[PDB]
Formats: structure tokens, C-alpha cells, sequence
């Protein structure tokens, strides 16, 4: 029975069955366009991308990395690119993990032995080169029990892939026409022998008015298929977004926003289906109800600066923001109208040193 | 982050003593044991921080805080109070202890609202932005 | 750091809603800083409306797209000097 | 084994470097020139690591770019030039080499 | 030269060192097609477990022979070329030490 599962696990494998891409350009474009605003930037990497594949004949396996603050919507181009290509997906985490065995499986000797999640997606998805995606590098477990960054390298060396190999079925596979691609929210944790290895893209964040174009789009009408609504009962004008943005979330990501759409919609589907309103119809003066009262409305606390306080930008480990900077004396000064002692400063404030 | 804390109402005391006045010396010359009890988990840790400063006010000039006055923020070196969360069930709590007046950050004005009524019956709150402000709602 | 000091020194107060960054070298220059971009929405978020910026990286900031700059006054500077005079009088 | 002098750098690349990339991108030399000026300007300012590690980043990424312009772009055969490079790979990053002078 | 007189072939270690991206790598392959000895990379760079050198006692559970028999294995030469990398930062801790191995 052991060795019956393990001939399963192995003839499921493709060796060369190669989902086939489309190759223009054209349709590239607008597969990528019709998906996701701006971030133009990865959008012109992987145009040319593919702009070398169709020229040196054969499909081809590349590395990239992304990185920005989190909820700008990484996951969410990749699946774009997965259609795009043409290439199968298959979403992938690895954030905090340990077990090198799950990313090579079990000595298939051992009771219940699977093999790594990879031969899993090779099952699943069918094609020999899909769209891995691993997430969170950033975040990997990093133990002393055995890296399993360390051993990531063997899938994602470029040189070291080409015979990878995993403890459930020993025979070396051939993974250099996967498409793998890393998502981190900043790129430095990432440990060194790995970061060399991947091309690093940048996702940016959005201007408070480049959210509103987003959110028209892309988003409301994403709620508006997950609370089961149609348009024709719960429309959103612009207004109330803009308004929305502005004061009740400030994050550079979109992912709060996201949050209030969601929770503006699912009680209008409250309205609808017991309530009130056949057509639940939000307007600036009747959102406070859905949502409540404002949270945010003070931003930049002070606004005179009282002397001794200056703004500073800070490029935080996820967006950025605008802390202050503050000082105070801390003792009389005149102590002595001769005194020489030099006005020792003392810093404070989770200084690293 | 509660011994930045309390370096920080430190020396925001110090600040408002000689900026009020100066003929007292008592907390720069002078050692000074605080201790806070525990309980408070680390997140809201820095929540505690606006009680410091009054208690070695209270200690400084010697009088006696008015009494009943629970309150609750966070101090920023320069006079300027903070938002702290979680307030509701803060206020419950002071509800069972007997409060009969209290003072939070105003930028918690919203959430206090959402009490039901019951619950903010024979409370006296007072909403602030600057330190100063409850200086003059203790003592006087 | 630097300005808030002398803010302090002097006492008079910052030019209003003046944000700043850079890298300060203990002789006044003024060293590039990483991740401009970023920082500069953020600064656009808080209703900034000056900014200071290493002259190193003068270049970066003009990459960006032409709408997230909209509406800015910046002043690039390299020694340490100009930004004194960009803040206060 | 040692670092490279800055000219030193323009010899290797010119050689056993573009070559390589060129054939990377799939590329036939018919279509790719790089003249020598466009490398050393690109050495003296994009990248100062005395490894030739990022001239081979910066000389990769302006040949898959030339590849773009190809498959669908209008050129049928890209000629890098000095006036030409700001466009394909940006601006300066490094100038002001010496801090003070 | 020396090879060539004392008869038979001989082994010998030698270290490289320098900046990074000089080259080091590239020279090692080409090496190992100029003599025309087998090529096999090997990376120790901040690994801990011995018995990844030296595998494990075969009595464990899912014991797999250490590093080394496999590139003896793959390259089917007695006399290959290994490249040891980058002994500067080895694993050294607790867990076994690998200088000591
Ligand atoms: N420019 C954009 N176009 C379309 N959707 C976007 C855009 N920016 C953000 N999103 C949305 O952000 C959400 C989360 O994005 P994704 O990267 O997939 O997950 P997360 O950002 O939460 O890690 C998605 O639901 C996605 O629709
Ligand atoms: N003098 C040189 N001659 C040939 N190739 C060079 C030279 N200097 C650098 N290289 C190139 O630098 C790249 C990296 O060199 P190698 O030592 O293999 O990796 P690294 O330098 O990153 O350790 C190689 O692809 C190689 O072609």
C-alpha cells in the first residue's frame, strides 16, 4: 500500500507536458491592463520578459522579486500574470515555516510520507512549469534545526534546480521552466546567499487620489460579487469614497479601505433583504450611519509646532510615514552662571545604536 | 517601552515644573521610587503614561489629587496627549470602582459615544488635547 | 535631529508644516537617502507643502509620475547650511 | 585574485561579457551594438563595485530592453548610443564621486 | 609542470580570495575543462550540520550519505575538481562544528 501510493505520487508527475503560452504582445497587454491599475513598473518587466521568451525559442523559467507595503496588491498580479501567460497558478506561502520536509516531502520510508508541497502542485496543476509562487520570504522560519531558507536554495538556484530532487521520490526532477516569484514586505531581512539570486522589482504605494480610481474599478464591484449584490440596488458615487479615504483609513496599502467597502456593502445587503430601502443608495450624509462616526479626522497632530519639534519622514518597514521628532531640556539650565559641564544630550525613543 | 515611558513623563514633569514654579526643586534634586502595578499588556502599556505625570505632581507640590479622577493616555514630551484603544472596557471597570469623572485624549471622542446610555449615566467626562488641561482638572 | 536642536537653541519656531529628511555628515553635508518615493506619499498624506531633500537624489524624485508631484515646493540642497536657511527666517 | 581598474573593466565586457548576455537574450549580434562609449560611460557612472557584478546587471538589462524594442517595437536592429542610453536604462544614478572636493 | 614529471596525477588545495564578482567562479569551471578534470560546485557557505559532510550513521531513520559521496557519485571520476565555497563563513556553532570536520 505504501509503495501503491508512491506510484501514484510518481505517474501523476508531468516530464514535459508543457501548458503552452500565448506569445504576442498585444494580447499581453490587454490581459494586463484589464486587471490591474497602474504599477506600470512590473507591468513593462514582464512585457519584456516576454519579449525575450518568444525570441530564444523555447518557454523559459525566470526569478523576480516584489516587495512594497503590504496589501498593494502583489498576490493579486500574480494570479494576472498566471492568465496572462497563459501559465497554470499555484499560490504557495512559506511565511514562519520550518519543515525542509515540507518543501521536499519525507523519506517516503517514513509512516504517512507525502511528498513536498511542490510535488503536490505538479500533481494538481499538471503542467510542468507553472506559476510558483512562494510569499513572505521575508518571513521564513529561520531556525537553528536547519534552515529551510538554506535549503531553498536548491529549488531556486538557477544551476541547482536543474536536478532537484525530493526525499518521497528520489529521482531528480527538472524545475528550470517553472516562473518562481517572491514577495516580501521589505527586502533586507531576506538572507543574503538568497537575495543575490532574484531580481528585485518595486511595487510602489498609491496617491490618495490614485485610490479612488482604484477603488471605482477594481474594488467596489469585487464586494459588490462577494456580498451577492447587484448594481442595481447599491450604488456607491464617488463622493463618498473620496470622502471615505481621505479621513476614515490612512495606509498607504489599500487593504483598510478594502475593509470599510466590505462592511458598507454587507449592511446594505442587510437593508435590502429585511430592511428598508429596495435599493440601498449611500450618500455622504448617510454613511456615518453604516459606518459609524469618523475615527481619524486630526492628521499631523500638532500644526503651530511649538518650538523644538520638527516632522521627519521615516521609510518604515511598511509604507511611510510622517512621526515628529521631539525635545525638551530636562533640568534648569542657568545651574550655575560659571557652570562647565558639557549638556550631556540623551537620546530615547528605541534608539538601535 | 514603560521605562521610555516613564523617562518621558519624567522629564515632561520636570519640564512643567520650572516652566510653572520654578521655587520648587524637588524632582531634580531628589531620588524618587515609582512603581506601577501590573496588568496592563504591553500593547496598551504606554496608556498608563498620562497617570505618571500627576502622580508626581502630586508628590512635588505635595497637595492631594482631587478625588475619584481616573483617567487614562499617553504623554508626548511636549504637552500633546494621545489616542489610547480599547476604552470601553476601561470605563466599565471604572464604572465598578465608583468613578465619578474621568478624562481621555479627545481624539477618543468617537468611541465613548458608542457607549449605551445606561453605561455613561453618573460618569463627568473630560476630553483634552494638550496636558495643561488637566492640570487645572485635579488640583483646583 | 539637527533642526529640532536649533529650533530649540534659538527657540522661535520651525517654518509651519516644513517636512525634512536627509543624512547629516559632522562637517554640514548632506548624504543621499534611500526609498524616496515612499516618503514622498507620505509626506503628500499629511497636507505637506515644502520638502527637503538630498541633492544626491535629485534624480530619483523626478521619476515619479508626474501627478504624485503635483502641488510640492521642493528645495534639493547638499550642505547643511542651506536647509538653515530654508527653515527658519 | 584582485579588483579591476575602471579601464580595465571596458576590456572584459566588451569581450567575454556582452557576447554572453547576448546570447542569453537570443539575440544575434546583427541586431544588439553596444559601442565602447556606452559601456565606459556606463562604468564610470551607473555602478562602483570594483567586481564586475552590476556592470553585468546594467548590461544584461539593456539588452532584454533592446529585446522588447524588437519582437514588436519598430527597430529591426537597436543601436545603442550614448544620447540613446538615458532612455533605455535611465537616469544617472551616481555623480558626485569624491564627496567634498 | 609539476604534474607532468612525478608521474601520475596529484591533488592539491589552493584558496582564492577577494572581492566579490571577480570572477573566482568562472575561473574554476574553466579550469576544469583545461585539465580536464570533472566539475562540481559545492556550497558550505554558513551551514552547521557536520553530517551533511559526512551524512548519517545509515541506523537513522531516512540516512542519506554525506555531501561528498554524491558529487563522487554524479561526476563518476575519482580525481574531480570540488569547489569548496565560501569557507569564510561557515556555520560555526554549537550544533558540531564543520571546521573541525
Ligand atoms: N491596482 C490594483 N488593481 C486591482 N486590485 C488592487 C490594486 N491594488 C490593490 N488591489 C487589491 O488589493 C487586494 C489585496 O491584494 P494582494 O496583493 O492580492 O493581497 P495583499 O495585497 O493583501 O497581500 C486585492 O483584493 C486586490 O484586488
Ligand atoms: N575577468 C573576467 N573574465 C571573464 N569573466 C568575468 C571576468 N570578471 C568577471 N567575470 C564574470 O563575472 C561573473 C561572476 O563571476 P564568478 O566568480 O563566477 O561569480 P562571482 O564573481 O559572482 O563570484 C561571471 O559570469 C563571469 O563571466
Amino acid at each position: 500500500n505504501v509503495t501503491r501510493n508512491y506510484l501514484d505520487w510518481l505517474t501523476s508527475i508531468p516530464w514535459g507536458k508543457y501548458s503552452n503560452e500565448n506569445l504576442d504582445l498585444a494580447r499581453a497587454q490587454a490581459v494586463l491592463e484589464e486587471d490591474h491599475y497602474g504599477m506600470e513598473d512590473v507591468k513593462k518587466r514582464i512585457l519584456e520578459f516576454i519579449a525575450v521568451s518568444q525570441l530564444r525559442g523555447s518557454t523559459q523559467g525566470k526569478i523576480l522579486c516584489f516587495y512594497g507595503p503590504p496589501g498593494v496588491g502583489k498576490t493579486s498580479i500574480a494570479r494576472s500574470i498566471a492568465r496572462a501567460l497563459n501559465r497554470e497558478y499555484f499560490r504557495f506561502s512559506v511565511g514562519g515555516m520550518t519543515d525542509v520536509a515540507e518543501i521536499k516531502g519525507h523519506r517516503r520510508t517514513y509512516v504517512g510520507a507525502m511528498p513536498g508541497k511542490i510535488i503536490q502542485c505538479l500533481k494538481k496543476t499538471k503542467t510542468e512549469n507553472p506559476l510558483i509562487l512562494i510569499d513572505e520570504v521575508d518571513k521564513i522560519g529561520r531556525g537553528y534545526q536547519g534552515d529551510p531558507s538554506s535549503a531553498l536554495l536548491e529549488l531556486l538556484d538557477p544551476e541547482q534546480n536543474a536536478n532537484f530532487l525530493d526525499h518521497y521520490l528520489d529521482v531528480p526532477v527538472d524545475l528550470s521552466k517553472v516562473l518562481f516569484i517572491c514577495t516580501a514586505n521589505v527586502t533586507d531581512t531576506i538572507p543574503e546567499p538568497l537575495r543575490d539570486r532574484m531580481e528585485m522589482i518595486n511595487v510602489s504605494g498609491y496617491v490618495a487620489q490614485e485610490k479612488l480610481a482604484i477603488a471605482e474599478r477594481y474594488l467596489v464591484p469585487q464586494a459588490r460579487a462577494l456580498c451577492g449584490l447587484d448594481e442595481s440596488k447599491a450604488k456607491l458615487s464617488s463622493d463618498v469614497l473620496t470622502l471615505l479615504i481621505k479621513q476614515y483609513c490612512r495606509e498607504s496599502g489599500v487593504r483598510n479601505l478594502q475593509k470599510q467597502v466590505e462592511k458598507v456593502l454587507r449592511k446594505s445587503a442587510y437593508k435590502i433583504v429585511s430592511g428598508e430601502a429596495e435599493s440601498v443608495e449611500v450618500t455622504p450624509e448617510n454613511l456615518q450611519d453604516f459606518v459609524g462616526k469618523p475615527v481619524f479626522t486630526v492628521e499631523r497632530m500638532y500644526d503651530v509646532t511649538p518650538p523644538g519639534v520638527v516632522m521627519g519622514l521615516a521609510w518604515t518597514a511598511m509604507g511611510g510615514s510622517t512621526l515628529f521628532v521631539e525635545t525638551s531640556l530636562r533640568r534648569p539650565q542657568d545651574k550655575d552662571a560659571k557652570g562647565d559641564k558639557d549638556g550631556s544630550l540623551e537620546v530615547t525613543g528605541q534608539l538601535g545604536e | 517601552v514603560m521605562k521610555e515611558s516613564a523617562r518621558i513623563a519624567y522629564t515632561f514633569a520636570r519640564a512643567f515644573l520650572m516652566q510653572h514654579a520654578p521655587a520648587n526643586d524637588y524632582l531634580v534634586t531628589s531620588h524618587i521610587h515609582l512603581h506601577v502595578p501590573e496588568g496592563a499588556t504591553p500593547k496598551d502599556g504606554p496608556s498608563a503614561g498620562c497617570t505618571i505625570v500627576t502622580a508626581l505632581l502630586s508628590l512635588a507640590m505635595g497637595r492631594p489629587v482631587r478625588q475619584n479622577l481616573a483617567m487614562t493616555g499617553e504623554v508626548s514630551l511636549t504637552g500633546k496627549i494621545l489616542p489610547v484603544g480599547g476604552i470601553k472596557e476601561k470605563t466599565i471597570a471604572a464604572k465598578r470602582a465608583g468613578v465619578t469623572c474621568i478624562v481621555l485624549p479627545a481624539e477618543n471622542k468617537k468611541d465613548f459615544y458608542d457607549l449605551a446610555a445606561f453605561i455613561t449615566e453618573g460618569l463627568e467626562v473630560h476630553f483634552v488635547e494638550h496636558y495643561r488641561e488637566i492640570f487645572d482638572i485635579a488640583f483646583p
